[PDB]
RNA sequence: UAAAGUUGCUGCAGUUAAAAAGCUCGUAGUUGGAUCU
RNA sequence: AGAUACCGUCGUAGUUCCGACCAUAAACGAUGCCGACCGGCGAUGCGGCGGCGUUAUUCCCAUGACCCGCCGGGCAGCUUCCGGGAAACCAAAGUCUUUGGGUUCCGGGGGGAGUAUGGUUGCAAAGCUGAAACUUAAAGGAAUUGACGGAAGGGCACCACC
């Protein structure tokens, strides 16, 4: 019994794809399953940004950004509930949550 | 005493309709079962093909259902199948007759060889399917009889058919399915298109537009 | 599929001989070791003396001592 | 028991068996 | 029309049929509704040929007057831009409406209060009024439809090309529809103006109501 | 349909399709037999005549009966030959 | 590649027929094809066709009437004894009562009725009805 | 928790469509009203009737409501509903047309009209949303 | 022997129930486009 | 409890290149190849064709970047009562009792068993071909209702907590 149409990857078209390694455990997994997310952050937190902000030399200094790639494999998604189970009629649904508000 | 709810029912009960074959010319839905009494009458008899429990699984226990397989049919070219699935066997068995004289249909009889007095078998070779069970009907010379499993040869008998051929594959001792297939092979002999039906068909005024006056008082 | 040409009776007449050979009955009655193996021989009747009485343990979940000879 | 380690226990004494069942005996 | 001249459309009708806007449709086009359409233009409306319109809504108005009982044609709105001029069809011509919501099982379902058996069927939207369609199918129920540019026409027996986004537009169709059912009937005549105005069949849009309320 | 008596042997003649001339059977409730009335020449009111047309379900399924009721319409000359 | 062309020719009327078409283009065309054409129009199975002459092969576009159940071929083309015809309309035809089997003889491409006529057999082609 | 059972909400519905005219917004008219019509078996179901009556005749003035309707009520809003205009909106002086609508007129024999107004399309072809 | 359309030429199957060679080339075999009164 | 495991520190073959062997993978789309026919929709990669209008090559064509379309192969996606199937699902897994376009390989209830033996290839590990005696009435596929989960998300309770 197939449970995806896709088998859960999106591998069309060639033969293999070079595995990568999961930031959380270290494990081999293809690129193209693998679930991936890019995160943009700041380097100081909300309190930070406003105790920083008096103690610069600087007017107006802008904090720079974070910037990092994170590669998980399924269990790994999973067990950090960044990926979680939906329903039978609810998988074929591939929008993005809808994080702008 | 009946009081109709549909206008197909009080055109029947008010002697405007002649035979159940201008119902089914026009393909209108019989949604009243005294229509059935009404048209065909005495000539209907019914059998009991199968009575069937089922169980579904709850908390406390399996609760069990009854369901009952009812053929019916006058001989004389009509013939019906009803399923019916209740708590209580009497019950079950009663819905199953009204369903079953719900879903009449008429059957076509044909020809073998030379066509010398009434018709005594199907017209041409029909199949029908229902799940994995395959029927299919082959004409017979007049006096063969039926030539077929117990269970299609109760319908084929209360159809009308006197002489037949029959071939079946799949799993047949799934009555319900060996049923429904054959019934569906019988349903199909007046859907078939054959040469001396190839006349340009004249049209008449339908029963609703025909008695729209007589409607509209009643 | 099946080739169907009107060439094709050696391969299909082939075929269908080799290909009978996976049905277990056929193999069986046509291999000679299940004759061989036989102890009638592919007699209906045989006739034995009797060396002793056994009794024979019914299979679950029947329970019983079914009474047998060897011969 | 997994098939993979069945097959690896009857290659092993297969194996076993070679060494045994040599072929100048 | 079987090309008389007295069926031939005139110089107002157009003039109602520009203004209204029903000669404009959608961006999409369905693979069934091609023969009615006539050119693509720049920022992808597609126009509708309004006499292939004026054709189809006098062969509706044909199918309408055949029937004998008025009673027994239903008209059937559920965007509200609809319910008021399927009232005022109703009431002008004699036939069954149904405004707002359609219950599941009117015509199948013969032990309900609202259970009905029509000899015809008016829609304004195949793609909004999908329910009454699909019913139709099951109890010998001719259809007659409002379509667009993209509308599916399964169980649509005469598609009428016009547009059914605007409520002028809608408005202006069911007057049309019901103008030439009763001229046909023989109850108005073709030589004089109607003297209902095709205004009385436009949707309100309470935000219009308030504005006349506070007029005077 | 007939014996060589020539003596008719059926229940009844079920109606064919108009558009696709299939059979319309019994059981076929997507059937639909539509009249579209006639009209005088001179003044365009209702003459009390009609045409029929019978349309099986499979044609309704298809989203093909406006075009056959449109071609079948045409063909009698009820819509304009410049359509 | 393609091997038989009355089978694709007959396989396209069908598909096109069961549709509810109303004309089939049939290409490439072949004499074969025209006189099986020609039997079944006899009989008012399709009814008249045109052959369209480009300059390879040719075409053919086909009217349908609505009467046509079923038309196919046999592969491959066995020869048919006039003895031998019975089995061939048990198997193939759905009635006593119509349908026709197709053979090509020494006379010609025919019905099998009329072959039986002129007492002669040939080479089963197909079969329509 | 007061919400109110079924069994209230639709005999104050029945009450309210059948005597409209002796309703109003007064509890204890209401309730004097409700026991000479109806047969409430209980003093607190009774109240309990009353009490939403008199909510869903504020209700009903404030305008209308999604369930009953009144016979009253039908006809006033039909005699708001035939609101007609002096003047037509569809009547303009001038319509502005493109010259593809010109075009399409033209083959109909309409291209006579004085009221049409050709306006110069738009020059760019942009009408799609932006792929992302 | 029929039942067995469970040896299937008529007439069986090969995604998940038993099953299509890891892939390609290629001899024999099988099959092969129209057209001549 | 016990770890000869999962965890942590080291660490040998190996992991890297050249030359000889080995020919096995859930080597999978668990779906052979060639050809014909049979519904829509929007994108996408390559080539070609046509057309308002923005940009760069200071001017001009012309050529690049966009925009709107058409044709042909290709990887796919959405939808459909085209039709199939036990169903899951499939525009092919359709055009099959209305059964024949050509052709190759290949299966015959579950185990014994891909085992023994023979043959053959390899340095070896092993690869290919490949049974029987005997044993058993089921093994298995898809889906449905429950019960469980050291699975996810909600709700309620001073016989729960705060
Ligand atoms: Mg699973
Ligand atoms: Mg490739
Ligand atoms: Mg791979
Ligand atoms: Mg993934
Ligand atoms: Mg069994
Ligand atoms: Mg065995
Ligand atoms: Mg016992
Ligand atoms: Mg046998
Ligand atoms: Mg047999
Ligand atoms: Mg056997
Ligand atoms: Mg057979
Ligand atoms: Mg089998
Ligand atoms: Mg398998
Ligand atoms: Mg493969
Ligand atoms: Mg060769
Ligand atoms: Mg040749
Ligand atoms: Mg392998
Ligand atoms: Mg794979
Ligand atoms: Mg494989
Ligand atoms: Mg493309
Ligand atoms: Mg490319
Ligand atoms: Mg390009
Ligand atoms: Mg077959
Ligand atoms: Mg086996
Ligand atoms: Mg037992
Ligand atoms: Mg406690
Ligand atoms: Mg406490
Ligand atoms: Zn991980």
């Amino acid at each position: 019994t197939k449970k995806r149409r896709n088998n859960g990857r999106a591998k069309k078209g060639r033969g293999h794809v070079q595995p990568i390694r999961c930031t959380n455990c270290a494990r081999c997994v293809p690129k193209d399953k693998a679930i991936k997310k890019f995160v943009i952050r700041n380097i100081v937190e909300a309190a930070a940004v406003r105790d920083i902000s008096e103690a610069s030399v600087f007017d107006a200094y802008v904090l720079p950004k974070l910037y990092v790639k994170l590669h998980y494999c399924v269990s790994c998604a999973i067990h950090s509930k960044v990926v979680r189970n939906r329903s039978r009629e609810a998988r074929k649904d591939r929008t993005p949550p809808p994080r702008f508000r | 005493e009946w009081m109709p709810v549909t206008k197909l029912g009080r055109l029947v009960k008010d002697m405007k309709i002649k035979s159940l074959e201008e119902i089914y010319l026009f393909s209108l839905p019989i949604k009243e079962s005294e229509i059935i009494d009404f048209f065909l009458g005495a000539s209907l008899k019914d059998e009991v093909l199968k009575i069937m429990p089922v169980q579904k699984q709850t908390r406390a226990g399996q609760r069990t259902r009854f369901k009952a397989f009812v053929a019916i049919g006058d001989y004389n070219g009509h013939v019906g199948l009803g399923v019916k699935c209740s708590k209580e066997v009497a019950t079950a068995i009663r819905g199953a007759i009204i369903l079953a004289k719900l879903s009449i249909v008429p059957v076509r009889r044909g020809y073998w060889g030379n066509k010398i007095g009434k018709p005594h078998t199907v017209p041409c070779k029909v199949t029908g399917r229902c799940g994995s069970v395959l029927v299919r009907l082959i004409p017979a010379p007049r006096g063969t009889g039926i030539v077929s499993a117990p269970v299609p040869k109760k319908l084929l008998m209360m159809a009308g058919i006197d002489d037949c051929y029959t071939s079946a594959r799949g799993c047949t001792a799934t009555l319900g399915n060996f049923a429904k297939a054959t019934f569906d092979a019988i349903s199909k002999t007046y859907s078939y298109l054959t040469p001396d039906l190839w006349k340009e068909t004249v049209f008449t005024k339908s029963p609703y537009q025909e008695f729209t006056d007589h409607l509209v008082k009643t | 599929g099946k080739c169907r040409g009107l060439r094709t009776a050696r391969k299909l007449r082939s075929h269908r001989r080799d290909q009978k050979w996976h049905d277990k009955q056929y193999k069986k009655a046509h291999l000679g070791t299940a004759l061989k193996a036989n102890p009638f021989g592919g007699a209906s009747h045989a006739k034995g003396i009797v060396l002793e009485k056994v009794g024979v343990e019914a299979k679950q979940p029947n329970s019983a001592i079914r009474k047998c000879v060897r011969v | 028991m997994r098939a993979k380690w069945r097959k690896k226990r009857m290659r092993r004494l297969k194996r076993k068996r070679r060494k045994m069942r040599q072929r100048s005996k | 029309s079987g090309a008389l001249d007295v069926l031939q459309m005139k110089e107002e009708d157009v003039l109602k049929f520009l203004a209204a806007g029903t000669h404009l449709g959608g961006t999409n086009l369905d693979f069934q509704m091609e023969q009615y359409i006539y050119k693509r233009k720049s920022d992808g409306i597609y126009i509708i040929n309004l006499k292939r319109t004026w054709e189809k809504l006098l062969l509706a108005a044909r199918a309408i007057v055949a029937i004998e009982n008025p009673a027994d044609v239903s008209v059937i709105s559920s965007r509200n831009t609809g319910q008021r001029a399927v009232l005022k069809f109703a009431a002008a011509t004699g036939a069954t409406p149904i405004a707002g919501r359609f219950t599941p099982g009117t015509f199948t379902n013969q032990i309900q209060a609202a259970f009905r058996e029509p000899r015809l069927l008016v829609v304004t939207d195949p793609r909004a009024d999908h329910q009454p369609l699909t019913e139709a199918s099951y109890v010998n129920l001719p259809t007659i439809a409002l379509c667009n540019t993209d509308s599916p026409l399964r169980y649509v027996d005469i598609a009428i090309p016009c547009n059914n986004k605007g409520a002028h537009s809608v408005g202006l169709m069911w007057w049309m529809l019901a103008r030439e059912v009763l001229r046909m009937r023989g109850t108005i005549s073709r030589e004089h103006p109607w003297e209902v105005m095709p205004d009385l069949y436009f949707y309100r849009d309470p935000e219009e109501i308030e504005k006349e309320e506070q007029a005077a | 349909m007939q014996n060589d008596a020539g003596e008719f042997v059926d229940l009844y003649v079920p109606r064919k399709c108009s558009a696709s001339n299939r059979i319309i059977g019994a059981k076929d409730h997507a059937s639909i037999q539509m009249n579209v009335a006639e009209v005088d020449k001179v003044t365009g009111r209702f003459n009390g005549q009609f045409k029929t047309y019978a349309i099986c379900g499979a044609i309704r399924r298809m989203g093909e009966s406006d075009d056959s009721i449109l071609r079948l319409a045409k063909a009698d000359g009820i819509v304009s030959k410049n359509f | 590649v393609r091997m038989n062309v009355l089978a694709d020719a007959l396989k396209s009327i069908n598909n096109a027929e069961k549709r509810g078409k109303r004309q089939v283009l049939i290409r490439p065309c072949s004499k074969v094809i025209v006189r099986f054409l020609t039997v079944m129009m006899k009989h008012g199975y399709i009814g008249e066709f045109e052959i369209i002459d480009d300059h390879r092969a040719g075409k053919i576009v086909v009217n349908l009437t609505g009467r046509l159940n079923k038309c196919g071929v046999i592969s491959p083309r066995f020869d048919v004894q006039l003895k031998d015809l019975e089995k061939w309309q048990n198997n193939l035809l759905p009635s006593r009562q119509f349908g026709f089997i197709v053979l090509t003889t020494s006379a010609g491409i025919m019905d099998h009725e009329e072959a039986r006529r002129k007492h002669t057999g040939g080479k089963i082609l197909g079969f329509f009805f | 928790g007061r919400v109110r059972t079924k069994t209230v909400k639709k005999a104050a519905r029945v009450i309210i469509e059948k005597y409209y005219t002796r309703l109003g917004n007064d509890f204890h008219t209401n309730k004097r009203v409700c026991e000479e019509i109806a047969i409430i078996p209980s003093k607190k179901l009774r109240n309990k009737i009353a009490g939403y009556v008199t909510h869903l005749m504020k209700r009903i003035q404030r305008g209308p409501v999604r369930g009953i309707s009144i016979k009253l009520q039908e006809e006033e809003r039909e005699r708001r509903d035939n609101y007609v205009p002096e003047v037509s909106a569809l009547d303009q002086e001038i319509i502005e047309v493109d010259p593809d609508t010109k075009e399409m007129l033209k083959l109909l024999d309409f291209g006579s009209l004085s009221n049409l107004q050709v306006t110069q399309p738009t020059v760019g072809m942009n009408f799609k949303t932006p792929r992302g």
